[PDB]
């Protein structure tokens, strides 16, 4: 089962309509705690967090409109976070910058393939209805706020020579580089014995060792990652795990709310130890997976967002096993996704409703094999898991 | 809002640096001791220390240095601050008065940068043309000294090399040239560069930039005979100058980290080293001589001196008496000689100087006459540190405050206090070394070993598996203890040992429900190195009776308890993330009756009767309320600011005071009877202040006398805190008008004294963190109103000059410096 | 002179090609939102959770509070006469049929299927036999059947829909193919021509009353055929001759009225040719 092959890169390329890109990877920044008027682009009801990259199918006039309206502009849009799909229920959302367009215009309509990435968060503050073909919003952008060391206080300034160590021995090659870490935490924090916290406790506040810690749990979900492929900066490295969480919206905006880096690689650390389980979005009582069969197949991790032929996005899960799941379609190939995998329509048993698909390898001799494809809206992660 | 005084009952007392110089005159050897935010300059007497000056300058000191320009006698002073706030300063003496006077001054800060994690370096060039400052990543500023540049104006040179470890400037160079190691994957590198001022950038270095060892920390500069410079590591030393390149492995230096170096002799023939354990040796120099020119080292040589306090810095100030200026312990001025002591030790000490040190944990108890409410402080670390008994005034000594020390040779933790047994029940901890395959030894003789009764635990809980495997030869592991001591002869009476590699979290003491017996409850976290998050502890309850303890009981948690308060007639404790409330039955056993869960690690824990105060690391502050007529707590108010945060206080119902990164102080007020549910479930920051200290601990009480005004006393409540550097402050609650009247007086105060290195008092005090820079709002500097007596009489007069206020603060009449200092008088007594 | 249809139809016919045919049709069929019409509290309401009415196509012709309907309308500008789509007739969903023929000013009603097809319930009776006037509570509504109507190939269901809050009354020609099985078709295609005739000689493909309203309990199998035989019979035979699929695709974007099966499309086109000349 944990046979490698086939690679990761072409799932986050996107092989929907081929190459010729935008590309223009020019990006932009904005003034943090700012106020800037944005354009939401409507009917695109998903979480966006920093870093992921959002693909794209545009069908609405206004929403070509819209689109060429940003390819003069800077092309940053807004991208709302609806706490509930009442109406909007918006309060925090994420911009999202244009890095990969193109147009075909198939038939007498228009189509538009525009792939983005998220950059920035913020708090909506006035959403309002202006430019009645788009709407846009004008929202405050939250600053995203870096915390210095815990021992950079105490401030031993005999001490600061043994602030900077060796390097880790080898990657994962030695396990005695175990003991690198235990003492790592012996030098690094020794200050704390000027405090009323033992050296263990920072510890669980170090962004090194929380990114650490995620890190071998991605590793035993992955045993192909290896290393180079995450980010080096905390904040980076903390947005990057978020994309990968099967959790719900409740859980997706309570981490887009966080504002630190550490406290999001804390919560992210937890329910990474917590929920165990996936069942059902409506029947609870269905429990088709647990932590244990959860594979990364692509650079972004385990979870990735895809949109089929419609415009509609599915942010999809890569698992091996899947129970209580019953086929409706037959495998045939037709859109790309995963390149060669087909898909196969799934439902559970209890509840009569769509789940996720079956990827098979058309080769036969594919190491992925058979695994699903189940997405985030149709599952329900439970704390307890009891 | 929330107006609230602070104001410094105790100057602080572990030292950041010390340098040996002519600063006072050319004909006399001063000593400059930098006790935080306190310079003092001391005349060596051949006999002792004699005090010339003591300057409380507004900022730390990131760096002091001594430095003779050569345009001038008497030595020049540099200071750098931590708010980088640079300064060169002359001690000006006219007959009888003596001042500090500023040559220059100049903020130095970066407008964007990222500060250095290493920290801030103060190089001086030996030739006094420049000062190299290593403030930010990849940049290295400069400031020059040619009488011009009066406003410190640097600029700074772009190096390619990040991570640097230190630098120095190099001895006997027609140019300035510096000397440094620094990090890359490759390894560590000892790179040269010759600074010019002429093209404003560096040059080539006289040598190569050869490999050292790999965990290489100190560079000297030995003076211009022998050239070069000497690079120390963890276990080598060697000596770099041009080709010549000598290295030796001596074992003695092998055991520890060398972390403190001097020089013994202008010639620099001699160094002193101090270790991270608190050894020092001596480095010699074999001055080998072929021809003229002799520039040669014939071999290096290390020899073990003796044993002393843990330094932070050393001086070998007049001959053989060494000032090794400790920062955990008490600082010494021990004398080296010639000979041995008939126990390999070459050192003797003859004077130690009060150091409260870390102040960890703090008690305000009031010991004989009531009201008189002493102080027990848990200072220290490791071999260094004790219990130390502040008293205010006598009712036999002389002095304002009284210092008693109880070494402990151990690093307690904790302190509780217990009438019923006039006991104290300290927490502690000390290290022991693995054996080759027993269960570890001790190295020094502890309180918790040298104890009347040495009972330990033997709880059959915890039984699962482990792997102890990584207890190699060398691995100090900590063993906790909780030590009875006697309240008068402060003799340890018990030192009960917990389980083995158990963490002893926190400690109180209490009488819970109905049962009239009073009991230490002890709150110890099970914690192994594989496991990064605790999931094991057990909250155990001690009763001392006839000289001995007795667990009477003990509740398995699940989890790592870190503190735990009495609220009334129930047991509040924090587990992980989860606040319990426990009730104590009958049956002598706690049970559980309702527990919370806030999302947040619950560190800090406080009780203002219904009212329970949690706080997390990071800032994360919220309220909860426990409704006895059901039985649950219901959150109030919470706040979610992340920033670093290491104490908790309730001042009041509505406001609650606590600490914050970059050593500041903040007041969080419940505003509450709001318009809107989600605004008054929301806690509006108030206070911010700048305090210039790491506060550790607070504690409700005063140390000066009860109530003695009843509520004639202006000042509402007073809570004390214990610092890292050994400050225990005041904070007190003042009224409206009060506060007015006090924030005029410190503005202009602030136009008429005049600081030390001409800087702005306001920017000073300003909230400073790397998220913005607030002035300082709802504190009012005790300090300065205080001082604001000590100056002459015509400075009253122009201080209140159309002041108004004045007495009763009533139809604005006029004041005068008869209740102005009526009221600086009163308010210098509640501290 | 045979048209170019026939031609078409005859090579479809030697090829093989229906079902490919289909296949690609369905394939190059495109959707439209429709996310209004689906939501976690209406699935009680929704028949079938496969299908939904496009947000555009369909009109929430509700004049209150929430109060789904899965209903939708179809306007071609090249036939000028718009329809309106339903689903299976569930009680809440019946009152809401009830109340949407009311405000659309209905004429006639059409149905193509029966109760018990393949022995089982499909779509829930709603009209009597017999008059058997019932007042129903929940909107104040009033059933009653003007006669039996029994004809030879089908039945008229005309009813006399009478609102009493608002007090006022409309006659319904409630057409009733009897002789359809569930997914299929009938045999002769020349009952379905006398049909279609019937009920386009009854006014209801005029602008005199309110679009009518044609239902097969899902709306999608056998309402579509039968809508775009009539836009064919109403759009190619009054002058130039249109094509069969660029209009079919066209009436495809107000509603997903596919016929499962290239044999519907065998079976319009059969008929299409017949209504001819
Ligand atoms: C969806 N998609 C993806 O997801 N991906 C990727 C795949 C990769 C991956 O891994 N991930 C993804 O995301 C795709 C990739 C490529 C593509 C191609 C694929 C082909 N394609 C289209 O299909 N375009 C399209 C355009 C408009 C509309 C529709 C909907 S539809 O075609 O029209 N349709 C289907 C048949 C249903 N039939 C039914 C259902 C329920 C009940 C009854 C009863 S029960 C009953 C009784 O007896 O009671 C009845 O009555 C009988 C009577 O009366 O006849 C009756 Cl009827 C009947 C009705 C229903 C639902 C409405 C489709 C073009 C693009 C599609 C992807
Ligand atoms: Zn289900």
């Amino acid at each position: 089962p944990n046979i490698i092959n086939f690679d990761t890169s072409l799932p986050t390329s996107h092989t929907y309509l081929g190459a010729d890109m935008e590309e223009f990877h020019g990006r932009t920044l904005h003034d943090d705690d700012s106020c800037q008027v944005i354009p939401v682009l409507p009917q695109v009801m998903m979480i966006l967090i920093p870093g992921q990259t959002l693909p794209l199918q545009l069908f609405h006039p206004q929403e070509v409109s819209m689109v060429r309206n940003l390819i003069q502009k800077d092309r940053t849009f807004a991208v709302l976070a609806y706490s509930n799909v009442q109406e909007r229920e918006a309060q925090f959302g994420t911009t999202a910058e244009i890095y990969a367009y193109r147009e075909e215009q198939d038939f007498g309509i228009e189509i538009v393939k525009v792939k983005a990435i998220g950059r920035q968060r913020f708090k909506v503050l006035e959403l309002r209805t202006q430019s009645d073909g788009i709407q846009q919003a004008k929202v405050q952008i939250l600053p995203e706020c870096v915390l210095p060391s815990t021992m950079s206080a105490v401030q031993l300034e005999s001490l600061n020579k043994c602030q900077i160590f060796p390097s880790k021995p080898v990657s994962r090659e030695d396990q005695c580089s175990y003991k690198w870490w235990q003492k790592y935490q012996k030098r690094k924090f020794h200050c704390a014995n000027l405090t009323s916290w033992p050296r263990w406790l920072y510890s669980l506040y170090d962004a090194e060792t929380l990114m650490d810690r995620i890190k071998k749990q991605l590793r035993e979900w992955d045993e192909n990652l290896k290393d180079d492929s995450l980010p080096s900066n905390p904040i980076d490295f903390s947005y990057r795990v978020a994309a990968c969480l099967p959790i719900d919206d409740v859980l997706r905006i309570q981490l887009l709310k966080i504002g630190s880096a550490i406290q999001r690689l804390r919560c992210e650390l937890d329910i990474m130890n917590k929920c165990t389980s996936l069942c059902c979005k409506q029947c609870q009582e269905t429990e088709i997976t647990t932590k244990n069969e959860i594979f990364s197949l692509s650079l972004c991790g385990p979870m990735a967002a895809y949109v089929n032929p419609h415009g509609y996005v599915h942010e999809t899960l890569t698992v091996y096993k899947a129970c209580n799941l019953n086929l409706i379609g037959r495998p045939s190939t037709e859109h790309s996704w995963f390149p060669g995998y087909a898909w196969t329509v799934a439902q559970c048993k209890i509840c009569a409703s769509h789940i996720g698909w079956k990827f098979t390898a058309t080769k036969k001799d594919m190491s992925p094999q058979k695994f699903w494809g189940l997405t985030r809206s149709a599952l329900l992660p439970t704390i307890p898991d009891t | 809002m929330s107006y609230n005084y602070v104001v410094t009952a105790q100057k602080p007392t572990a030292v950041n640096g010390c340098v040996t110089g002519h600063f006072t005159s050319a004909e006399d050897l001063n000593l400059l001791i930098a006790k935080n935010t306190r310079l003092e300059i001391y005349v060596v007497t051949a006999e002792g220390l004699r005090p010339v000056k003591e300057v409380g300058m507004y900022g730390k000191i990131a760096v002091m240095e001594l430095f003779r320009p050569k345009g001038e006698s008497k030595d020049l002073l540099f200071i750098l601050t931590a708010k980088y706030n640079a300064c060169i300063l002359e001690y000006k003496q006219s007959g009888e008065s003596i001042d500090i006077i500023t040559r220059a001054h100049g903020n130095v800060q970066d407008r964007i940068g990222r500060p250095s994690e290493t920290g801030i370096i103060g190089i001086i060039d030996p030739e006094c043309r420049m000062i190299g400052l290593r403030l930010y990543d990849g940049l290295f500023k400069v400031i020059p000294l040619d009488r011009d540049n009066k406003e410190l104006k640097a600029f700074n040179i772009r190096l390619e090399e990040l991570h640097v470890i230190d630098v120095k400037f190099l001895y006997g160079c027609q140019a300035p040239t510096i000397c440094f190691v620094y990090q890359d994957p490759q390894g560590r590198h000892v790179k040269t560069y010759e600074v010019s001022l002429r093209e404003k950038e560096f040059n080539k270095g006289p040598w190569k930039q050869e490999n050292v060892e790999a965990e290489a920390s100190m560079v000297i500069a030995v003076p211009e005979p022998f050239g070069g410079a000497i690079i120390i590591g963890q276990e080598s030393i060697t000596y770099h100058n041009g080709d010549k390149y000598l290295a030796i492995a001596p074992p003695i230096i092998k055991q520890s980290t060398i972390v403190c170096h001097n020089r013994v002799d202008p010639n620099g023939s001699r160094y002193l080293l101090g270790d991270m354990e608190g050894r020092l040796f001596m480095l010699l120099l074999e001055k080998e001589e072929q021809m003229d020119g002799t520039v040669t080292l014939k071999d290096l040589r290390v020899e073990l001196l003796g044993e002393t306090s843990i330094a932070e810095c050393l001086t070998y100030l007049d001959n053989g008496v060494v000032f090794v200026g400790s920062r955990l312990g008490d600082s010494q001025l021990v004398k080296l000689n010639v000979d041995s002591n008939e126990q390999g030790s070459y050192v003797v000490a003859m004077e130690t100087f009060t150091n409260l040190g870390p102040i960890v944990d703090m008690c305000v108890v009031d010991l004989e006459r009531q009201g008189q409410g002493q102080l027990v402080t848990c200072s220290g670390a490791f071999k260094e540190g004790s219990l130390r008994i502040i008293r205010n005034g006598i009712g036999d000594e002389i002095q304002k405050l009284h210092i008693r020390t109880v070494p402990l040779y151990e690093s307690p933790r904790k302190i509780c206090y217990q009438e019923v047994s006039q006991c104290f029940g300290v927490l502690s901890s000390r290290i022991e070394v693995q054996d080759t395959s027993g269960g570890t030894t001790a190295l020094r003789p502890s309180a918790s070993t040298q104890a009347l009764s040495s009972s330990v635990s033997s709880s059959k809980l915890f039984s699962s598996s482990t792997a102890p495997h990584e207890t190699s030869f060398g691995e100090e592991v900590e063993v906790h203890n909780l030590l009875i001591i006697d309240q008068h002869t402060f003799e340890v009476l018990h030192a009960h040992q917990f389980l083995q590699n158990e963490y002893a979290l926190s400690l109180v003491s209490c009488k819970l429900g109905k049962d009239p017996n009073t009991y230490f409850i002890v709150g110890t976290a099970m914690v192994y190195p594989e496991e990064a998050e605790p999931k094991q502890g057990r909250i155990v309850v001690f009763q001392y009776s006839d000289g001995k303890l007795q667990t009477v009981a003990e509740k398995e948690v699940k989890g790592a308890v870190y503190s735990m308060v009495e609220f009334n007639g129930k047991l509040l404790a924090s587990i992980n993330s989860t606040v319990r409330l426990y009730e104590w039955t009958t049956e002598k056993e706690l049970r559980t009756e309702c527990n919370h869960y806030n999302n947040i690690m619950a560190l800090y824990l406080k009780t203002k009767g219904d009212f329970i105060l949690v706080g997390d690391l990071m800032r994360s502050v919220l309220l909860l309320a426990y409704k006895p007529m059901e039985g649950n707590f219901e959150e109030i108010a919470r706040d979610f600011n992340p920033n670093w945060m290491s104490a908790v206080e309730i001042l009041d119902d509505d406001n609650f005071l606590g600490a914050e990164n970059a050593f500041n102080l903040f007041v969080c007020q419940k505003d509450s009877a709001a318009t809107t549910d989600e605004e008054r479930q929301h806690l509006q920051e108030v206070g911010l202040f700048h305090l210039g200290e790491f506060v550790n601990v607070f504690c409700h009480g005063s140390l000066v006398m009860q109530n003695l005004g009843e509520t004639s006393t202006p000042t509402q409540g007073s809570v004390l805190f214990g610092t890292v550097n050994g400050m225990i402050g005041l904070v007190t609650s003042l009224s409206e008008s009060w506060y007015n009247l006090l924030l005029d007086m410190q503005n202009r105060l602030n136009k008429v004294i005049k600081s030390v290195g001409k800087i702005e008092h306001s920017f000073w005090r300003s909230f400073h963190t790397e998220r913005k820079t607030e002035p300082a709002t709802g504190f009012i500097d005790g300090d300065l109103i205080e001082s604001f007596l000590d100056i002459s009489r015509p400075k009253m007069q122009e201080v209140v000059a159309n002041l108004q206020y004045d007495d009763g603060s009533g139809m604005k009449r006029e004041a005068t410096a008869d209740d102005l200092i009526k009221v600086v008088e009163e308010l210098t007594r509640i501290h | 002179m045979p048209t170019t249809i026939e031609r078409e139809f005859e090579e479809l016919d030697t090829q093989r090609r229906w079902q490919p045919l289909y296949l690609e049709i369905r394939n190059e069929s495109h959707d439209y939102p429709h996310r209004v019409a689906k939501f976690p509290e209406n699935r009680n309401r929704n028949r079938y959770r496969d299908v939904s009415p496009y947000d555009h196509s369909r009109v929430k012709l509700q004049n209150a509070e929430n109060d789904y309907i899965n209903a939708s309308l179809v306007d071609i500008e090249e036939a000028q006469r718009s329809y309106i789509l339903t689903q299976g007739p569930l009680p809440n969903t019946c009152c809401h049929f009830w109340l949407m023929v009311w405000q659309q000013k209905t004429k006639a009603v059409v149905m193509l299927n029966r109760i018990v097809e393949k022995e089982s319930v499909k779509c829930a009776q709603y009209w009597p036999t017999d008059d058997q006037e019932m007042l129903f509570k929940e909107t104040g509504f009033s059933v009653k059947l003007l006669s039996e109507d029994v004809k030879s190939y089908y039945t008229v269901h005309l009813l006399q829909l009478e609102n009493i809050n608002s007090g006022e009354t409309r006659t319904i020609s409630h057409f009733h193919y009897t002789t359809w099985p569930d997914f299929g078709v009938p045999e002769s295609p020349a009952s379905f021509l006398n049909f279609l005739f019937k009920v386009r000689e009854s006014g209801s493909l005029n602008p005199d009353h309110g679009p009518a309203v044609i239902h097969c309990s899902a709306g999608i199998g056998r309402s579509g055929t039968f809508s775009l035989v009539d836009t064919c019979l109403v759009l190619m035979e009054k002058g130039d001759d249109i094509n069969i699929k660029q209009v079919l695709l066209n009436m495809r974007k107000y509603r997903m009225g596919l016929i499962q099966t290239p044999d519907q499309l065998r079976f319009s086109y059969m008929a299409i040719i017949e209504g001819a000349k």
